[PDB]
C-alpha cells in the first residue's frame, strides 16, 4: 500500500517529464512541435530548436504546466467479493488511480536541441546557452514586440548536470579564462529525461 | 503438474520482432526456466485471467 | 519496486513486482596470546599485564 | 559434530528486512518547471486573445 | 510558538493537513482479525514494531470490537473518566494577569461544545497507544477558535524511518509527512516503558483474545456436532448404485428418523460422535477472561472481585489501591496532554504577549475523594475544644464545601 | 563537580552523548522470547552475567510484553509510586541559605514538566535491574535546565570488562563508553546483593513466566485437537490410487458428516484424540501466577490475599506490613536516585559557590500514613485533662493538616 | 588504486557490517582450564568474534577508477565525473532512477591529496577548474590496501 | 578447503567386517558423499582430538 502511494505521488513528476520529453515531438498551439525551427508566428519562420529546456519560469504561467484532476485514491481487491479471486487462486491487487495529464503551455517561451559543452569562454558556452538566452531575449510576437522573457531555469538530464553547473557556478568554465553566465540560470537535476 | 496458465484466450505480453503483443495465452507461474524472461512474458494481463492448470 | 504508471486506454494490466533475496553466511574469528602466570605477578613497572 | 548441516539451512537463517524499500523517488521537480491548474472537467482549454 | 519551541505559522491553520491528502479518506479497513492465528498475530505485531501500524491498528479495532469482555472494561474505563469534574487553575503563585489568563481560558473551555467527544476521542490511545485529533480553526474576528475535532484513525499514520518515537502521515512517500503543529492532539498514554509502537495496552490483551477466539470457535463446533451419533453403513458386493444412493440417504436420515429396516446383509455402525464436556474450553475462556480483567482494570476489584461490603471507610477500601490509582493516572496524563495541546495554542493565540511556557496555566481534573462527614464532624469539636487551631480552607477543600462569598 | 568527585566540563553539555551514535537509533528489538526454550534462558541468562546485556533486555521486554498477570502486578507497583505526593527538604538544621536553596530547587521541580514519565522511566530499573534516561541541558540565559529526558533502551549498555558493576555505552568497542557525568540519570534498585546484571527481578520471574507459557500452550494445543476423534480406514488388496484418495477424504469428512457408507471390505476404526482434562495445566498456571504475585507485591496480599473486612486499624493491617515496606523501600530508593542525579547539577550549575555535598538538599516522598482522627480526638482530651503536654507539631504532621500561617 | 563511491544519506550505507555478538572477552586465569594444574602454568587470553560484512547493493557502487585530476577534461572530467554520470544515471525496474546522491570517497591514505585536491580546491591541477569542488566529501583511510 | 580433521592419534569408530574399531578414517566435519556409511564410520571421537587445515 505506502509502496504504491510513493509510486502515485512520484507519478506527477513524471508526467510531466514525458511531456517534456515528447515535446520535440508533441505540437503546441501553433500546430508544429513544441521545440521546432519552423514557429508560424508570423508570415516569416521563427524557431526554437539532450532534451534540455531553457525556462524563464517568471511570466503569469509556467512551461509544461501540469494538470492536477484527481488525487492518488487507492485502488484495492482485497476481498472475495470480486471475482479475482472466484476465477484464481486468491489474488489481491492493489491499484492507484490517476486522471491527470501534461500540458504545453507556449513554444514561443521555451528551446531545445542543444550541443551542449563548456570548452571555452564563449566560442562553446554561448554555442547553446547563449543562444536560448539571447532568442529568448528577442522573441517576438504579434506586433513585433519582444515577449521580454526572462530566461532563469535550465532543466537538464544527470550527465549534463556538471557542465550545467560549471556554466553556472565557476567564474572561469574550462580554461581559467572566463564565464560569462556565472549565476545566470539555476539549474536543477533530473532524471526522468534521458 | 502446472501450477497455473492464467490463459482466458489472453497472453500477458507476448513481444516478438521487436513488436508487442497480445495473444495465444502463453501465462505461466513457476521457476523451471527463464523466469528473468517470465517477467516480460508475464506481468501484464490486461485482461481478465482465468487459470485452468494443464496437469504437465 | 512497482513498475511505472502507464497510460490508461481500454484496460488495466496486472503487474507483478520481482524480488533478489541475497543470501550470506556468518564467519567467526579471533586472535589469542599465551602467557606465563607466574609472569604477569613477576612485575614492577605495570606492564605484560596490560597486554 | 552433526551429520548434515546442509539440510538445517531453512531454520538457521534469519531475516534482516534493511533492503526492503530502501529507495525512493527523485526529488519532486515539476514546481520549479510547471505550475498546477488544478480542474474538474474532462478536457480544459485555455483561450487568449493576443 | 508551542510547547516543543517549534516555529508557528499562522497561515498553514486555515486549512487541516489532511485536505490535501484525499486519498486517505476513501479508504476501507481492511479487518486482519479474520482467520488470525498465532503466526499471523506474532507477524503482524513484529511488523507494527517497525513502522507498519496500519495492520496493527486494523488487528486492534477488530479486537476492541469482536470481544464483548474488553470491550466493556474498556467503556468502563473510559467512562469512570469522562465522568469527572475538572477545572481550570493558574500557575503556582500565579499574577493578576496569570489569573485572568486562567479564568478566560476556563471560560473558554466551558462554552466549547464538543469536549466529552474530545476526551472520549483522546482516551483512546489507552488501548491504541496513540490517538490524534485533528483540529480545526476559525477566526469569529480577532479571536482563533477550535471549530471541530476530528479523530482520525491510527491507520493513517506510520513512524519515522530516522526516529521509532515520532510519528507521521501516510503521504505515499517512504518518509511519511511530519504532523503540523498546532493541527492535532496526540494523546500517547505511557503504561509501559518503551517505544510508541509497543505502548499499547492491545498489544499485552492480544494473546489472551486470541486464546479465548479460539476456545469460543471450537466449543461451538463441538456443540454442532454433538446429538446424534455417526454410523456407517456397510454393503456387501454386487450392490447396485442406485442401492448405494438409497443406503446413504437411510443412513443420513436414520439419526433423525426413529425406525429403519435394511437387509440383514447389510449392517449400520453407531460409533461416538463427540464425548467430553465444556470443561476445557470453559476454564480456558475464564482463564482469558480473568487476565483481561486484570490487564485492564486490576486485579483487586475486577478479577478477583472485592465482593460486597459497606461502611464509612469502604468506600476508600474500594478505591484508593487499584482504583484510585488508576483514575488518578489516566487523568493526570490526559489532562498534560490537554493542557500541552489544547490551552496553550489559545493562550498563544487569543490573548496578547508572548507569556513564558512554563507559567501556562494548567487543567485539572477533580480527583477528590468523598470524605466521611460524619466522623470528621464528630472529630472536630474535641480537637478545637483542645486548642488546635485547624485552618477553615482546608475544611472547605477536603469536604467539598466551597468557601463562603 | 558531581556526587562522585568526578571533574565537570560544562562543554560537554551542549549535546548528548549518544548524538555521535547514530548507529544506535536505527537498531531493531530482536525479540528473542519467540521460540524460548529453557535452555536457550538459560544461556541468556549466563551470557547476561558476562556483558552482554543486549538479549537479556530484549528478553524482558517480550516477557514484559507477552504476560499480562506479570504487566498488570509491575504496573500497579509502578502507580503506587507514581500517585505519591512528593517534596524537597532542606538538610539537618539547615541555614537560611540552605533553605532558600532547597525551596528554589522546590519551586524548580513543581514547574519542570516531564517528570511524572521520568519517574515512570526510572521505576523501570525496578524489573530491568536498571534504568538510564539521557539529560538535555539548555541555557535559558544564565541559569541551566533539563530540556527533555529521554529513556534509552537497557540493550544500549554493557558491562565493563575491568568492572561487573559499571555501565557503559555500546560504540561498537570492546570497552564501550564510560557514561558522561551529569548527562545520566541512572536507577539501579538493589532488591538482592550481587552485581548490576543479577541484580533484575525479571531474572527471579523469568522461570515462572517460561512454565505457564509452556502450559498455556500445551492446554491451547490439547484444545485444538479436542472435539472429534481420530479414526482410521482400512483397506484390503487391490484398491486402486482413486479409490485410496476417495476413502481418505471420506475418512478426513466423516467426523464433520454423520453418516456414510463404505464396502464391507473397508473398514473405519475411531481412536481416542485426547482424553484427560485441564486440571494439570491449570494447576501449573496457577502455581506460577501465585509465585509471580508473591515475588511482585508479596504472599499477603496478592497471592494469598488479604480477604476483605473493614476497619478503623484495616488500613493498617492492610498497609503496614508487606504494602508499607515495599511501597517505602521503592520511594526511598527513587528519592535517592533524584536526589543524587537531578538535583545536584541544578544546585551546583543554577547557584553559585561550592556548597558541600553532604548539605545537599534531598527529594523526600510523602509516605505519611492515614491516621484514625476520631479515636485519637476521642484520646487528647483524656490526656490534656491529665496533665501531659503533647506539642500542636506533632499532632498537625501526623493528622496531614498544616500548621496556621 | 582503490576507489570507491558511495552514497551516505541512503537508507541504506554500503557494505554494511553484522555486530551478530559483542567483543566478549575470554580468559584462562586459574582452575577454570588444565593448562594451569595438568601443565605448565600458561594463560591465554581471546577475543572472539562472530561478525561478517556484506554486500549490500551493486548497482549504487562505483570503482576500478584511475583516479587522477589534471586538465579538467581527460583525467578527472572522464574518470570521476563519469563515476557521477553512471552512479547518477543508474535506473532501476521500470526506466525510473535510483535518486543516487554520490557524497561518500573512500580512497587509501596513497591518493588522499589527489581526493583532497578533487574536492577542496577550485583548480583542478593546472589552473583550469574543478567542477567537483565540494561535492563528494572524503574520508581517509588504510585498511584497504 | 575442508574443515574437520582428527589428528591426535585419537579413535574413532570404524567398522571392517561385522565389528567396529579403533581406527582414522574420513574424520571430517563436512559430508558430501557415504553419508549413512559415514556416520558410523564418523562416531564423535573417544580420546582427545584436534582439527587442523588440509586444505585438499
Amino acid at each position: 500500500m505506502q509502496e504504491m502511494g510513493r509510486a502515485a505521488g512520484a507519478h506527477p513528476d513524471e508526467l510531466v517529464f514525458a511531456l517534456l520529453k515528447a515535446g520535440n515531438a508533441n505540437l503546441c498551439y501553433d500546430g508544429q512541435n513544441f521545440f521546432d525551427t519552423d514557429h508560424p508566428v508570423y508570415p516569416n519562420v521563427d524557431g526554437t530548436g539532450f532534451a534540455p529546456a531553457a525556462d524563464p519560469g517568471a511570466a503569469w504561467y509556467l512551461l509544461d504546466t501540469s494538470r492536477s484532476l484527481k488525487p492518488l485514491i487507492y485502488q484495492e481487491r482485497m476481498k472475495p467479493s470480486f471475482t479475482s479471486m472466484t476465477k484464481e487462486d486468491d489474488e489481491q491487487v492493489f491499484m492507484a488511480d490517476e486522471y491527470r495529464y501534461g500540458v504545453r503551455s507556449r513554444c514561443n517561451v521555451g528551446f531545445g536541441f542543444w550541443q551542449l559543452a563548456a570548452m571555452s569562454t564563449e566560442e562553446l558556452n554561448q554555442v547553446n546557452f547563449e543562444k536560448v538566452y539571447d532568442a529568448m531575449r528577442n522573441q517576438k510576437a504579434d506586433g513585433g514586440r519582444p515577449l521580454d522573457i526572462r530566461p532563469n531555469l535550465l532543466v537538464v538530464p544527470t550527465t549534463l548536470r556538471s557542465k550545467a553547473k560549471e556554466v553556472v557556478g565557476v567564474q572561469r568554465l574550462a580554461n581559467g579564462a572566463d564565464n560569462p553566465n556565472f549565476e545566470l540560470v539555476q539549474v536543477l537535476d533530473t532524471a526522468w529525461l534521458n | 503438474e502446472v501450477e497455473g496458465v492464467f490463459v482466458r484466450a489472453t497472453v500477458e505480453r507476448r513481444c516478438r520482432a521487436g513488436f508487442c503483443f497480445d495473444k495465444e495465452g502463453q501465462g505461466f507461474a513457476d521457476g523451471v526456466l527463464s523466469d528473468e524472461q517470465l517477467e516480460a512474458l508475464e506481468s501484464d494481463p490486461l485482461l481478465k485471467v482465468e487459470r485452468c492448470t494443464f496437469s504437465g | 519496486q512497482f513498475p511505472k504508471l502507464r497510460e490508461w486506454i481500454g484496460q488495466r494490466v496486472i503487474k507483478d513486482m520481482a524480488a533478489q533475496g541475497y543470501q550470506i553466511t556468518n564467519k567467526l574469528f579471533e586472535s589469542t596470546v599465551g602467557v606465563k602466570r607466574t609472569d604477569i605477578e613477576d612485575d614492577n613497572l605495570g606492564v605484560y599485564g596490560p597486554l | 559434530a552433526i551429520i548434515t548441516p546442509a539440510l538445517i539451512s531453512a531454520l538457521k537463517t534469519s531475516f534482516q528486512k534493511h533492503f526492503q524499500d530502501a529507495l525512493a523517488t527523485a526529488p519532486s521537480t515539476y514546481l520549479q518547471v510547471a505550475t498546477v491548474i488544478p480542474s474538474t472537467t474532462a478536457s480544459n482549454t485555455y483561450g487568449w486573445l493576443g | 510558538v508551542d510547547v516543543y519551541g517549534n516555529p508557528i505559522r499562522t497561515q498553514q491553520l486555515r486549512e487541516p493537513q489532511t485536505s490535501r491528502l484525499a486519498g486517505l479518506a476513501k479508504e476501507f479497513a481492511q479487518h486482519p482479525a479474520k482467520g488470525l492465528t498465532p503466526a499471523k498475530l506474532a507477524r503482524i505485531l513484529v511488523e507494527a514494531e517497525q513502522g507498519n501500524l496500519q495492520a496493527q491498528a486494523e488487528l486492534f479495532m477488530d479486537m476492541e470490537e469482536r470481544d464483548a469482555h474488553l470491550f466493556a472494561e474498556m467503556s468502563k474505563r473510559k467512562r469512570a473518566i469522562l465522568g469527572l469534574d475538572w477545572a481550570v487553575e493558574p500557575p503556582r503563585n500565579a499574577s493578576a494577569a496569570e489569573k485572568a489568563d486562567a479564568d478566560y481560558l476556563h471560560e473558554l473551555l466551558l462554552d466549547l461544545e464538543g469536549l466529552e467527544d474530545l476526551l472520549l476521542d483522546a482516551l483512546d490511545g489507552i488501548g491504541h497507544g496513540y490517538s490524534c485529533i485533528e483540529l480545526e480553526w476559525a477566526l469569529q474576528g480577532r479571536e482563533w477558535m477550535p471549530l471541530a475535532f476530528h479523530h482520525r484513525p491510527q491507520s493513517w499514520f506510520q513512524l519515522n524511518p530516522e526516529d521509532q518515537n515520532e510519528l507521521r502521515l501516510r503521504d505515499n512517500s517512504p518518509a511519511g509527512e511530519a504532523l503540523q503543529p498546532f493541527g492535532w492532539i496526540i494523546h500517547r498514554p505511557r503504561a509501559r516503558s518503551g517505544y510508541v509502537a509497543r505502548s499499547g495496552l492491545f498489544r499485552v490483551l492480544a494473546w489472551p483474545y486470541l486464546f479465548r477466539h479460539y476456545a469460543t470457535s471450537d466449543l461451538a463446533e463441538m456443540l454442532e456436532i454433538y446429538g446424534l451419533p455417526i454410523r456407517l453403513g456397510k454393503y456387501p458386493p454386487g450392490t447396485a448404485d442406485e442401492e448405494k444412493a438409497t443406503l446413504l440417504r437411510a443412513v443420513t436420515g436414520l439419526g433423525h428418523a426413529a425406525a429403519g429396516i435394511i437387509p440383514e446383509t447389510m449392517a449400520i455402525d453407531f460409533q461416538q460422535a463427540a464425548q467430553g464436556s465444556s470443561d476445557p474450553f470453559l476454564a480456558m475462556m475464564r482463564q482469558s477472561e480473568d487476565a483481561i480483567s486484570k490487564a485492564v482494570l486490576g486485579g483487586t476489584l475486577t478479577s478477583t472481585t472485592s465482593q460486597s461490603g459497606g461502611g464509612a471507610f469502604a468506600l476508600g477500601q474500594v478505591h484508593n489501591e487499584v482504583r484510585h490509582d488508576l483514575l488518578a493516572s489516566d487523568a493526570r496524563q490526559l489532562a498534560a496532554t490537554l493542557s500541552r495541546d489544547l490551552l496553550w495554542p489559545l493562550l498563544v493565540l487569543n490573548r496578547p504577549g508572548s507569556p513564558d511556557v512554563r507559567r501556562a496555566p494548567r487543567l485539572v481534573f477533580d480527583l477528590r475523594e468523598q470524605a466521611d462527614i460524619t466522623s470528621m464532624a464528630q472529630s472536630i469539636p474535641a480537637l478545637v475544644n483542645v486548642g488546635l487551631e485547624i485552618p477553615s480552607a482546608w475544611v472547605y477543600d477536603k469536604l467539598g464545601i466551597p468557601q463562603p462569598a
